[PDB]
């Protein structure tokens, strides 16, 4: 219902690790999109509703859509700093699904290789998936089953492969990772972030200004408020397999790939991260 | 063929004399039907009149006036000042919908002239207050339908419908 | 009786779940779960067999004639198979939810139908017609849901409203029944009329974008973009597995099937989406 | 008098052709239709409808123009191309909605033009959520085709 | 005080000389700067009369006619049968707009009775026929502006835009 | 008798000529093994919109199209992939201009004009329940000469 | 041996005579047996010139003009601005093909110089406001089709096929 | 201001002593550089004239004609036996296209009359026979675009681009 909408706010703020993060973003970016309308009287006359305080600051009393317009973006850089204060990291159901993840794969009798990755920078992973995409037009590659980001194991077992091409060859590439004809040797889970320092989410600006652009006469600033992944943040995944002479590339190609961005703009270095630990456990 | 009439749903006490006939024929176009009110209308484009309330025409698309609409010419001294028109079953925009009418309908509604005393400055209303729904209910729904008390337990709904559902923009002048 | 065994489980997704159907036309996605003739995510039996008897050859090489005597021949089938599969039924997903005025809050929560629950109940009763085998408390618990069919209801929780997947609003109602060895973890379990479970059930499925790089401009080549749906982790499908009588059959059931618990369904495996509990209802309930 | 998805699609994409003007209006129309779609899917028909709606911006001209559309064959969708190709998508959806009988035109021509309207347009695209998600994305799909085949790519 | 008078555009010549003042003053609502006319004035809810070409209300807000406003008060002899209102300026809904006016204008819609005598149905109509768009750059355009011809190198240009976007309703009578 | 065998061959010599390079060729091969299994299962329509979507119809491939309709020396320009479905566009095109299902002049004056293969797609919409039952052996012979003559990755 | 004569469908008034023709031969290509028009030819590549229709020639193959066949010879005034020409009867562009054709053939046009003065830039207009259907069902579809109110009552038949059936690219000039 | 002129490319040359203006202006339609011809002009309803080939009106939409576009104007001998006409450069088919066009041309077009003295029976002919492919690329493309062996040296394909690109249909009486 309606009043589900005018509350969502509050719920971001009160429950804080607790609610769907992605069913909430995709709840205000309705508020968000029908802000001016949302302000017609229609606050549902609460009290905590941070959408009271945008009745109460008169930014331009000359023309009511201008007025509006500089609310929703005040309003758009508000959500941002909500999400990314109130929405922290709870990452004790990660390792306790690492660690029995980590049972299971060790009854399949597989070699597992459980990494630790921090990030050193603020990150960007899924920059194109959608979470705040219909507010912020950027996203974060998020589960939201276990209600956190995440780093594709898809997108992991690509930058390794890659780096394992560019060092050992393709046919090695191919001898380790697989090609259409036989199937790859190597396992890779997604990576969830276990522990923080702070912040989970933090908010970010990009704005182009000769992006496509003729000429100077075509210059503008077009800025873009998104969300990015806080720097300290660990994640966690793993790695596993049956042959065993196929954990020696992994292991040299782990602590370079990473120090090279993991995400998306790493060329202007975002997306890098730290490798925290590396424990690997033979199949006995 | 039949006749019917709109009754809106203003602020004022104004359906002390506003009708002449209750039913007259067999069907009408609003419904009460165990689950609030059916088929109601709105008017858009007008306004409501609550000095000898009637409805004001306007211009811009968005100064609506709701209210429903049963059998009955209106008081045999008027359909002189109240702008009669004729639609064909189609061209009238309901509001929660659930059945299908008679292909044909005239209708008579309240109007007042459009007002060139006064640059009309019209704002949304709310119908709270619910004494004065309790008014309200006296107004329309045993004056025209005695079949509440005879049909109704489930006012509960209803009230809180006559309380939401409805809405006007009147010139509050 | 005409099975000699007929042990139902449980398939519950550990990681995320991918088994795909194959890139039709008129899909959006190009690379779809499998669904069934009502449209709910389903695991076909022969992907089931198939997966299943891989990892028991692999993983009990000492009884591959009795595995080949109850799963078939790979190689010149003298006779059919023992055993059979049924298609995995979608028990109960993972759903998003929103939802105020709860003490406990929850961030997803498992939706049913009675579509479902129905299709789990004529398992059940064709198992016991064709077997000595009778699963009354399932029975019992199932047709005491059923019993509800015709409008939403909660059987864990104080649940009045909630928006599911963000586009479903829900009023549900409570039951006092419970069913807590299938959702062990205190997760509430909603199960829904079958005109508006269907899209919330669809809509619960993880679609995920992945590309290909052209790495020698580091940029996605061209045409290298597709879509790839996923059951979400902790999803419980049902199945039976039945039995014809053979000494084998004895062996498969008291040997094999009681330590089975893990194996991989489906494809992506190297994305590491592949892994699954099985619960044998025999011990669960 | 019942037009499946892929006639109702191609019936709308004549329209939203023959009214968009400037040809990159129609190169970004092709985008909308690419990717729009799965946001139907990730993000729900009603976030996803309302973010389309705002990335119009109707403008009250815009929204007249859009208008005219439903009526005669000679209407035209001016404005910028990436916000044209946004209102263009809004015509294909308003007119999915309209002709599968869903939601009125009246009413989702108020709920477009004035504020009180829209929430009201919320309530009821919340009540009629399965009925809309239920086989519109097949629709919508078609429209993708459809813009991938006859609109040159970028 | 400032007297507007709108003004229809159909593809009926119900048009002749319905015009007694074509600017009196310095003012006018819709002007032309070689962009097409702009501050058109959309009335929805209403419908065209070609039988002696005029303003008939609807109950439909899917019936609309768009037009123009020209200065004057039209015949001096009249205003017992055209609506006459007061909107301050702001209400016109008036698409292509380039400027604002000073909050006070009195609009003479030219109306007609509604005739509850059959059901107004109506047809979507488009300007077309190029001959019309021939006659209507001469009907009012040009001895109400009379610098059109009169400067215009791109006078074709603004056929582009009567010729396209005046759609109305026209009620079949 | 079965003169679809016939049609077909007629119809991939001349797709078999107008693809100049061999993994153009080995493209209209997966084409052919997918696209009519894919009508068999999803009906002609959202084949055909899927096939057209891939095609690339900008007035450059129309042109050589058209072409291969009467010259026998024209060919087919893109990557591998855009050619091989306009490929088998212009087999399921030339099926139905054979067998007069659809007109020949039409058919090209919608291939030449932008605002008419709307049309062609109409009329194709209306008859597909026709095509969908007199295709199948047609592609299946198309399907057969393609695996049987260009070769496999 | 036989002689057709092209005629082109424009929205205009101006095909009242420039013919010396009626049957001629026994039979038309175009034809109306209770379902409407039938062997219609579609000229391409040329536009209409309504000012003084004819069919002016042009380069898109998008441009085309559709009309009628009937034997005959314009008026004895031609021969100086016809695209006169054989035809075997095949290269014909048709809709609606329910009569063949005996493998020749000869057909006159509507025809003017391209007009090298100006950029010819068109306008797809097709043929509606009703009153055009009926001044052109009796302008031309009854001064040659005797056929009507003879054989056919139908006329709201062949009126709907003139709406669909029947457009053509315009000038604009 | 800008003149071009058509030049078809069939397999009987007319072209020796067809052109005076190779280049004349600062520019041309058609390019070549090293990926073949560029913005080649497809004309369709008409057919070459072998016999001194020249575009006689046919009207089969499948008659088609593929020839160059280069500035200037015809040997100032002709003027009355060809079709000169202006399209705002977006109404002309044009393939290989690889630039954009000045908004307005003016085209003269070599044009044969109807000659309605025998049926028009037209074949689709190609472009084959290496000789004549040579005297075609020795005629035009060499005196038109001495780019010929002095900046483009891979003409091994621009002999392909005509053995494949052009083709058209052919009266062959």
């Amino acid at each position: 219902a309606i009043d589900f909408l005018v509350n969502i706010l509050e719920l971001i703020k009160e429950k804080q690790c607790n609610i769907n993060l992605f069913s909430a973003i995709s709840l205000t970016s309705i508020v968000y999109n029908n802000f001016g309308e949302f302000l017609s009287n229609n606050q549902s006359y609460s009290t905590n509703n941070p959408l009271l305080k945008y009745h109460i600051i008169i930014l331009n009393d000359k023309n009511k859509t201008k007025d509006v317009e500089e609310k929703r973006n005040i309003f758009k850089r508000e959500v941002a700093e909500l999400i990314s204060r109130n929405f922290k990291l709870d990452g004790e159901k990660v390792r306790n699904y690492f660690d029995s993840l980590k049972e299971v794969l060790k009854s399949l009798k597989y070699t597992i290789v459980d990494v630790e990755i921090t990030t050193r920078t603020r990150a960007l992973i899924g920059v194109s998936t959608s979470l705040g995409k219909l507010i912020f037009g950027s996203g974060i590659s998020f589960d939201p089953y276990m209600n956190l980001p995440y780093i594709p194991a898809s997108e992991i077992k690509g930058i390794v492969r890659s780096y394992i091409e560019g060092k050992l060859g393709e046919q090695e590439a191919e001898e380790i990772f697989g090609n259409e004809e036989r199937e790859g040797n190597v396992n890779f889970t997604d990576a969830y972030p276990t522990r923080s320092k702070d912040f989970l989410f933090v908010p970010d600006v990009i704005t182009p200004h000769y992006n496509g652009k003729k000429s100077e006469a075509d210059a503008e600033p077009r800025p873009v408020i998104h969300l990015t992944i806080a720097p300290k943040v660990t994640f966690r995944f793993l790695i596993y397999y049956k042959r065993e002479d196929v954990g020696k590339p992994i292991c040299d190609s782990m602590p370079i790939i990473l120090i090279r961005g993991l995400g998306a703009r790493s060329s202007v270095g975002y997306s890098l991260f730290e490798l925290r630990k590396i424990e690997v456990i033979k199949a006995a | 063929s039949t006749q019917r009439e709109y009754v809106f749903i203003p602020i004022t006490n104004s359906i002390t004399i506003d009708v002449k006939i209750t039913i007259g024929g067999s069907d009408h176009i609003t419904n009460i039907d165990e689950r609030g009110i059916h088929n109601v209308l709105v008017i858009t484009g007008y306004a409501v009149d609550e000095k000898n309330g009637r409805l004001v025409p306007t211009l811009d698309p968005c100064d609506y006036v709701k209210g429903i609409l049963v059998a009955g010419t209106p008081q045999q001294a008027q359909s002189n000042d109240f702008l009669t028109l004729k639609l064909p079953a189609n061209k009238l925009y309901l509001i929660r919908k659930k059945g299908n009418i008679s292909d044909d309908l005239k209708i008579y509604i309240p109007y007042s002239s459009p007002d060139a005393r006064n640059s009309m400055k019209t704002k949304p209303v709310s119908i709270s207050d619910d004494t004065i729904v309790n008014n309200i209910i006296k107004e329309v729904f045993d004056k025209i339908y005695n079949i509440t008390q005879k049909e109704k337990v489930k006012i509960e709904k209803v009230k809180e419908d006559i309380k939401e559902l409805f809405s006007y923009y009147a010139l509050e002048q | 009786p005409y099975y000699a065994f007929a042990e139902p489980f449980f398939i519950h997704a550990i990681t995320h779940l991918h088994v795909g159907s194959g890139s039709s036309v008129e899909e959006e996605i190009a690379l779809p779960f499998q669904r069934d003739e009502l449209g709910y995510p389903t695991i076909y039996a022969s992907s089931l067999k198939g997966a299943i008897k891989s990892f028991l050859l692999k993983e009990f090489p000492d009884k591959r004639d009795v595995i080949y005597k109850v799963l078939g021949e790979d190689e010149n089938p003298e006779e059919a198979s023992l055993g059979t599969f049924l298609d995995a039924i979608l028990f109960a997903i993972p759903s998003r939810i929103i939802e105020i005025d709860s003490a406990k809050p929850y961030v997803w929560v498992y939706v049913t139908t009675y579509e479902l629950l129905k299709k789990v109940k004529l398992y059940l009763d064709s198992i016991s017609q064709l077997s000595n085998a009778s699963f009354s408390n399932l029975k019992n618990k199932i047709d005491t849901i059923l019993a509800k069919e015709g409008k939403n209801i909660t059987l864990d929780s104080d649940l009045k409203s909630a928006i599911l997947n963000e586009d479903f609003y829900v009023e549900l109602e409570a039951l006092n029944n419970k069913i807590p060895s299938i959702i062990n973890a205190g997760v509430p379990l909603l199960v829904l009329e079958d005109s508006i479970g269907r899209e919330v059930i669809n809509r619960s499925l993880i679609r995920v974008r992945r590309i290909r790089i052209d790495r020698d401009k580091k940029v996605v080549e061209t045409g290298g973009l597709w879509s790839e749906e996923y059951v979400p982790m902790k999803t419980i499908f049902f199945s039976v597995l039945l039995g014809k009588e053979s000494k084998e059959s004895a062996i498969f059931a008291s040997c094999i099937l009681r330590n089975l618990r893990y194996v991989i369904l489906g494809g992506k495996e190297t994305i590491g989406k592949g892994i699954v509990e099985l619960r044998w209802v025999k011990d669960v309930i | 008098l019942y037009e499946e998805d892929y006639k109702l699609a191609l019936e709308a994409f004549k329209k939203v052709f023959n009214a968009l003007t400037h040809y990159g209006a129609k190169q970004a129309f092709r985008s909308r239709a690419r990717d729009l779609v799965e946001e139907i899917y990730n993000s729900g028909f009603i976030p996803t409808f309302f973010y389309i709606i705002s990335k119009a911006e109707l403008n009250s001209d815009s929204l007249d123009s859009l208008i005219s559309l439903f009526s005669s064959d000679n209407a035209i969708l001016r404005g910028s191309d990436e916000n044209v190709s946004y209102s263009a998508y809004l015509f294909i959806i308003l007119y999915y909605l309209i002709k599968r009988g869903i939601i009125e035109q009246k009413f989702l021509i108020q709920a477009l033009r004035c504020e009180k309207t829209r929430l009201d347009l919320i309530d009821k695209l919340y009540n009629l959520a399965p009925i809309i998600s239920a086989k519109i994305r097949t629709y919508l799909l078609a429209i993708k085709r459809l813009s991938e085949a006859l609109i040159e790519a970028r």
